[PDB]
RNA sequence: AUUGGAUAUGCCAUAUAAAGCGCUUUCGAAGAGUCGAGUUGUGCAGCUCUAAAUGGGUGGUUCAUCUAA
RNA sequence: UUGACCUCAAAUCAGGUAGGACUACGCGCUGAACAAUAAGCGCAGGAAAAGAAAAUAACCAUGAUUCCCUCAGUAACGGUGAAGCGGGAAAAGCUCAAAUUUGAAAUCUGGCAACAUUUCUUUUGUUGUCCGAGUUGUAAUUUCAA
């Protein structure tokens, strides 16, 4: 079978945060999740008067206070912002990989057998040899 | 005085201001042209002039636009 | 014939090769005019395959249109305006960027005597090929137009009232 | 068959209610015998005749 | 690894080309009723159906949904167990929205329901087999993502003249139930002992 | 009535792989490079993150067979090129 | 053909336990085998539905309830629902409509005896 | 000073072609063959001239007379040109020695051929400029050249021809033509590119 | 009725008038000499292909052909 | 918009007229050319034979004519219709046969140089 | 464009590892390493991706640029006065004719006539007691 | 008068040429920012992503038919 | 130093070409209030457009396009509204790209010069010669029916 698992990177996942009322109202099996104390008003004017680094501005719903992004997320976004490579150590540059021109090919590419054209005087010549031979006789050239 | 004679068309319609005939649209190249205007069409179209030249390539049709002299 | 290897060459289009004079290429052309004569072809087997011989009158001309109707359709509706004398054959892609996208016309001189002589393209000569961009005639305009065989592509509102009826 | 433009190659519009004339249409303009005649209609000089 | 956190069923939905305004209804009604199945574009090949194993395996979804349009006019619904399991194909009439205004149903998203089937079920093999199969399917594990603790709706399963019923419905307080939306009457085709594979062993 | 066994038409031949084309398509594979998106399936590929590889194709080309003929492409590059290195 | 043995090897195969909590399955099979035979009578089959999702749903409550499982959603949940709350407004404003066309039809019954 | 557009374009092309990171495909062509076996490939390539216009009229007009008057050759040996031409003589593993023009205009024309003549086995060469193998064929331009055929007296010659550039082309490079080029930058590009990005890296983030 | 129209209505120079329009004349046989000495004028050429020994179609007729005796 | 038929006359004769013309051109040869026989496409037609449009390659190769001769003697070719019977294969031999006993070939004139 | 993908990133609705092999395109492969001031200048100005926008992070741009003298209590309030008093000083900044005699058969503005007026003939009395019947 | 396609006939003809049919112990190239996926507009267009080689398109219950750019 | 080529300029440079009018019919684009409509914009011809199947069909199969009759107020979509088949009018098929002519760029524009030719001193060519275009590909050959 296939386990009917999850994988860690799959795109559905739980909590869904939203711009910055607060979703403190239950969890599973319907039990009422505590909710927590709003935070000091000397603290919530600080940080409103005071953006941190990476201020978001969201808030997860499970708690009323703003999720900020971390040094290594800020780090991430400001690759993505200035589209580059949003990995530091991958090389977009590597050596010439030549997997296939690597051996030699022994036989031609085409199996089409040789015309006789090029083992004969070129009639393309003869032609034109021909057609410089009346005019001659006829006194153009 | 607002409007003077356009040199195109010949009407006293060219205004001063705007340096623009309201009859034909002059100094623009294409004559000004309106299908709601049914009237104003047939009022200057094709025949209401000389028609010099085209009555000349009429004549020139029948003959099959021969040149030369005859015997 | 070389005419396979660019032809295969052309599909990779973000490949190493292709990504590096893809940049090379929209910049240079950005440095000329929207509309410039282009000596030569930049992809001789698109050109090839869609009509353009190596020979005297036939004109190819590069135009850049601004993304966000068709821009192919735009691109030969303008650059059959700015060459009045000449007739719209075809066109086709050759770089873009994020604020443009780089197309070619192929064009054919209808006085020119290699053109009028040649059996192959003395159709273009007729006055009924006059403005083929314009009617929406060439490839990119009988598409957009749904000119097409099959299912996906006045006679309704019309009484007709016969003699004998 | 009549033309199917007979008649109606003049601009005229109701002169309105209330002006102790007729509400038939009247030819605009001014300056000539024909303006203030009415017109489109089946009962009028130079209009429509009933059911072309 | 091979799963992280294994939720007991998970399903995969996939419509194929030429599906109807209303068929496209029906799937968005569907995907938002149970959670846990993972929605995926448009499937090219309405004649190559076995790749749907390999996409069940790439998405983790034992349980494959296949919404397929025939002439614009037929809509068929294949429901299969992702490894090996049977496949039952089923033909759908008399489709209902949730925009219709006669329906006035109104459940929480991802609530878990009680299936209710009727006990016709019980009485064919085939019908056994169908009636476990869509248990497993309809009824959402218990810690499936973005489901609701509260139980809010009952899904009703009835053979009538072997054409099977379901009908959706909210239970109010006081049963006092209400039709939630779904209202389609579905008719089996045949079932292959293998996903979308194998010999047939049933046929209507 | 008796049927009559046709045969092939030229036009269904067409499909068809030609050694002289799949030569040409293998030269020219190497000599381009790759996509900035193959760049990035080939590392997954090679730290064995197959099932991310897979599911990053089918989201840049659009379908699965077109992924799944994508990944072998590409594994066939990894393994060709990891035998010659 | 109808390969009973084959259904029913199929259906051993893939049975779930009957161990199982009626909390983890959330699935009820009717005891009553409720048969509508009036099938093109939906009226009739609609009160018979009702009544097996009743019997259902009671029987569920009663297995439930010894789960110590909130049957019952709060008044405080305001979690995202599957019917939309904009089409919400339209549905109210329909039977809203149709109440009042039923209250004008009461009123001009009432009005064509009072005249 | 006001340069003209098209002589700042020129001038920009060839600097911003430096800087940037050039493919291993399109950096192998900035690696040419040296001066000294240039001279001794021309030599031999001169004695394969595909004869003139008038040359060959000439010939013709001769036999021509021949006939009219009243009445069996040998077969042409020369040097082969045309690009579709020599890449089906390469195909073909007719060819003994390709020669490369080093600035085709459509760089992806010959971006094939290096790799192409590697893998059929053919001995090849980057030469400078497209217009010296124009010369050679009486034409303003070759993107290609090809030797197939040579007479018994130069047999000895192309066999030391094809010997050096395979000691001053193919031995040598070889590792240089996997690595991708540019990135060169002058004697004060990088100090003041450092300044720069360390004033960028600061705050100037965005 | 036109203003060209009246222009030419007005005008005195004559109109370039066409005698052309004669109806019911067949055409003349050019090609096969033998058949234009063996073709009369009057009838049709299904009269004619059938009198000379032709076949006007090799297929069949879409309509009742005439029946004279 | 209302489309009348009062040239309904007109268009019939023009049309006579237009064949007249293209038998003054083309006298000795008939002036429509010769259609197969071919059996319409559905349970509702099949037992029905009407013309179609050319002999196909085969047709024409069983008759004994080549495809490049076959429309100078006036036989259409149709390369897509194909015989996937023996009975409608066998019926359009005939009408070819019959065809090619039925008609007079005037011979041409050909260039012949004074030597070989 | 950073303040939406900033908002993806923290409020997981788009996930990182999605994310990062988003970011491998044909945009991320041109490097700018390096590159001279007269080529970098043109291709921000021309070649640069335009990234969706969404009004979330529009509304959390104004607030970071919100100053915090952006509307103090004089800003807020001679400032709402100023506007007020100026739309205050903004806000303070038919007649019957019978159709006889000399204005029968009138087409436009009669003489003597200004503002709204209406024209009456005294045959409109019978359509006017009619309507009143309707 | 001015012309059209034939016929008869004279002269010229660069045939060391060109073609059909028939045979194969030999070969057979086929159109890419296009198809397509996603999304936003009115099959078509924009935007994002972006292919394949008995492949691809369109139909039907594996089959039939067709061979786009 | 001298010279090849690439790109880009200049000329009252040699010869050409485009614009505007008409607009019934034709082809695009745009487009309302109440209709693939009117108006507005672009572009042609004596017809235009379409056109030799990435077409139907499920038959004993049909065979480019166009138009007519019919299908048919039918199917479908929810009042709108087809198409396949069938009967008829007319019939005609084809050209490229992708192949090494490689024992020979066999191809072509222009100048000059003769020579003819003409609806025509007004038209149209031929023969010679020279400079060029062209190998980053002009001819012959092939277009899947092969
Ligand atoms: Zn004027």
């Amino acid at each position: 079978e296939i386990d009917a698992g999850y994988s860690s990177d799959s795109s559905t996942e739980d909590v869904a945060p939203g711009l910055y009322n607060l979703y403190i109202n239950y969890d599973i099996d319907g039990k009422k999740i505590t909710r927590p104390a709003t935070p000091a008003a000397l603290d919530s004017l600080i940080a409103s008067i005071d953006k941190d680094k990476g201020w978001t501005g969201i808030v997860d719903p499970m708690t009323g206070k703003p999720v900020n992004l971390t040094t290594e997320e800020l780090g991430l976004l400001k690759r993505l912002a200035q589209s580059e490579i949003p990995d530091e150590n991958f090389d977009p540059y590597p050596d010439y990989d030549d997997f296939f021109t690597n051996t030699v090919r022994e036989t031609p590419l085409s199996s089409a057998p040789e015309p006789k054209r090029r083992f004969a005087p070129s009639k393309h010549e003869q032609k034109r040899i021909l057609q410089l031979a009346y005019a001659i006789r006829k006194g153009r050239i | 005085k607002s409007h003077t004679i356009c040199r195109r068309c010949g009407k006293r319609s060219f205004h001063i201001q705007k340096s623009t005939c309201a009859c034909c649209g002059y100094p623009a190249a294409k004559t000004r042209s309106y299908n709601w205007g049914a009237k104003a069409k047939r009022r200057r179209t094709t025949g209401t002039g000389r028609m010099s030249y085209l009555k000349k390539v009429h004549r020139s049709f029948k003959n099959g636009f021969r040149s030369g002299k005859p015997a | 014939g070389a005419y396979k290897y660019l032809e295969e060459l052309a599909k990779k289009k973000q490949s190493d090769v292709n990504l590096f004079l893809s940049r090379v290429r929209a910049w240079e052309y950005r440095q000329m005019n929207v509309i410039h004569r282009a000596s030569r072809p930049s992809r001789p087997d698109k050109a090839r395959r869609l009509g353009y011989k190596a020979k005297q009158g036939y004109v190819i001309y590069r135009i850049r249109v601004r993304r966000g109707r068709s821009a192919r359709c735009t691109a030969e509706e303008r650059v059959g305006r700015y060459c009045s004398n000449l007739r719209v054959l075809n066109s086709y892609w050759v770089n873009q960027d994020a604020t443009y996208k780089f197309f070619e016309v192929i064009l054919v001189d209808p006085s020119h005597k290699a053109i009028r002589r040649d059996p192959r393209i003395n159709w273009i000569v007729n006055p009924v090929h006059k403005h083929r961009e314009s009617r929406g005639l060439t490839s990119i305009g009988k598409k957009s137009r749904g000119i097409g065989k099959g299912h996906r592509f006045l006679r309704h509102n019309t009484l007709s009232l016969r003699r004998y009826r | 068959a009549v033309s199917e433009k007979a008649g109606h190659q003049t601009s005229a519009e109701s002169w309105g209610t209330g002006r102790a004339l007729a509400r038939i249409p009247r030819v605009g303009g001014g300056g000539t015998h024909r303006s203030g005649q009415a017109a489109f209609g089946n009962m009028c000089r130079s209009g429509r005749m009933f059911a072309p | 690894s091979a799963g992280f956190v294994p939720i007991k069923q998970k399903v995969l939905v996939l419509s194929s080309r030429g599906v109807t305004y209303r068929q496209r209804h029906l799937l968005n009604d569907l995907v938002s009723m149970m959670p846990h199945s993972k929605k995926d574009s448009k499937l090219d090949s309405k004649d190559r159906l076995y790749q749907l194993n390999e996409l069940a395996e790439l998405y983790n979804c034992n349980n494959i949904f296949f919404f397929e349009s025939r002439r614009r006019e037929d809509l068929y619904l294949h429901i299969a167990r992702a490894p090996n399991g049977p496949t039952v194909k089923f033909h759908v009439e008399n489709l209902h929205t949730m925009d219709e205004l006669n329906m006035t149903g109104n459940a929480l998203k991802g609530s878990r329901p009680i299936l209710s089937f009727d006990k016709t079920f019980d009485t064919a093999p085939h019908l056994k087999v169908v009636k476990e199969l869509l248990q497993q399917t309809f009824g959402i594990p218990k810690g499936a993502r973005r489901s609701k603790p509260f139980i809010d709706r009952v899904c009703t399963l009835t053979i009538a003249d072997g054409k099977i019923w379901f009908r959706n419905y909210e239970i109010r307080e006081n049963v006092t139930l209400i039709e939630i939306g779904p209202r389609f009457v579905m008719t089996i085709i045949n079932i292959l002992e293998g996903s979308f594979g194998g010999p047939v062993i049933y046929k209507n | 009535l008796t049927k009559r066994q046709l045969p092939e038409r030229p036009s269904r031949r067409k499909g068809h792989l030609s050694k002289r084309t799949a030569f040409v398509r293998s030269i020219v594979r190497e000599v381009a490079g790759f996509a900035p998106y193959e760049r990035r399936v080939m590392e997954l590929i090679r730290n064995s993150q197959d099932k991310r590889a897979r599911k990053l194709a089918k989201k840049r080309l659009g379908t699965l067979k077109r992924a799944k003929g994508k990944i072998e492409e590409l594994t066939s590059v990894i393994q060709s090129s990891r035998l010659a290195h | 053909i109808n390969n009973t043995v084959a259904l029913e090897n199929i259906y051993e195969r893939i049975k779930y336990p009957d161990d199982i909590s009626f909390v983890e399955n959330q699935a009820v099979t009717t005891k009553e085998p409720i048969i509508i035979e009036n099938v093109e009578d939906d009226l009739a089959r609609e009160l018979a539905f009702y009544k097996q999702g009743v019997s259902s749903v009671k029987a569920a409550f009663a297995k439930l309830r010894e789960a110590n499982v909130l049957i019952s959603r709060p008044h405080d949940y305001f979690a995202e629902m599957l019917k939309s709350d904009d089409h919400m407004e339209k549905v109210r404003q329909e039977l809203i409509k149709e109440a009042t066309a039923k209250k004008l039809s009461q009123q001009a019954k009432k009005q064509r005896e009072l005249k | 000073v006001k340069w003209p557009e098209y002589i700042r374009l020129q001038r920009r092309r060839k600097i911003l072609n430096l800087r940037l990171k050039v493919p291993p495909a399109i950096a192998q062509f900035q690696k040419t063959l040296d001066k000294n076996t240039a001279t001794q490939v021309f030599k031999l390539l001169n004695k394969y001239r595909p004869e003139t216009a008038a040359e060959k009229k000439q010939r013709l007009v001769a036999e021509a007379e021949a006939v009219a008057n009243g009445k069996v050759s040998k077969k042409p040996y020369n040097v082969k040109y045309g690009l579709n031409h020599v890449v089906a003589l390469i195909e073909a593993k007719k060819a003994k020695l390709v020669l490369i023009a080093s600035d085709v205009d459509p760089i992806e024309l010959v971006v094939f051929l290096p790799a192409l003549c590697k893998k059929m086995g053919v001995p090849y060469a980057i030469v400078k400029n497209k217009a010296r193998l124009g010369t050679v064929i009486h034409q303003k331009t070759a993107a290609v050249l090809a030797v197939t055929e040579v007479r018994e007296e130069d047999k000895n010659e192309l066999a030391s021809i094809v010997s050096a550039v395979d000691a001053n082309f193919s031995a040598k490079y070889d590792e240089s033509r996997r690595k991708w080029g540019g990135g060169i930058m002058g004697g004060k590009t990088q100090a003041l590119l450092a300044k720069r990005a360390k004033a960028a890296a600061a705050t100037v983030r965005l | 009725a036109n203003p060209r129209q009246r222009n030419k209505q007005r005008s005195g120079k004559p109109r370039l008038t066409r005698r052309n329009a004669n109806k019911k004349a067949k055409a003349k046989i050019y090609g096969n000499f033998v058949i234009q000495q063996n073709w009369d004028k009057h009838a049709t050429l299904r009269q004619n292909y059938a009198r000379l020994g032709l076949l006007a179609t090799p297929n069949y007729v879409t309509g009742g052909v005439e029946k004279l005796y | 918009y209302v489309k009348t038929w009062f040239n309904q006359p007109g268009r019939k004769l023009r049309r006579r007229q237009a064949r007249q013309t293209k038998a003054a051109k083309i006298a000795p040869r008939p002036v429509e050319a010769i259609r197969p026989a071919v059996k319409p496409p559905t349970i509702r037609y099949n037992m029905k034979v009407r013309a179609g449009r050319g002999f196909t390659l085969e047709e024409l190769k069983a008759a004994g004519v080549s495809r490049r001769v076959a429309s100078t003697i006036g036989i259409p070719v149709d390369h897509r219709r194909r015989n996937r019977s023996e009975e409608s294969l066998q019926r359009n031999v005939e009408r070819i046969k019959v065809y090619l006993a039925h008609l007079i070939v005037f011979p041409r004139k050909a260039g012949q140089p004074k030597k070989g | 464009e950073a303040m939406t993908l900033a908002q993806d990133i923290a409020s997981r609705r788009k996930s990182k590892a999605d994310l990062i092999d988003e970011g491998y395109n044909r945009w991320s492969f041109q490097s700018k390493e390096g590159l001279p001031d007269w080529f970098l200048d043109e291709e921000t100005t021309v070649n640069k991706p335009n990234k969706p926008i969404t009004k979330e992070a529009v509304l959390a741009l104004r607030e970071k640029m919100k100053a915090l003298n952006a509307r103090p209590i004089k800003k807020v309030l001679e400032a709402q006065g100023r506007k007020k008093m100026r739309t205050i000083k903004r806000l303070q900044r038919p007649t019957l004719v019978v159709a006889k005699g000399p204005n029968k058969g009138l087409k436009s503005r009669p003489k003597g006539v200004k503002g709204k007026y209406k024209m009456v003939d005294s045959r409109m009395k019978k359509d006017l007691r009619a309507q009143k019947r309707l």
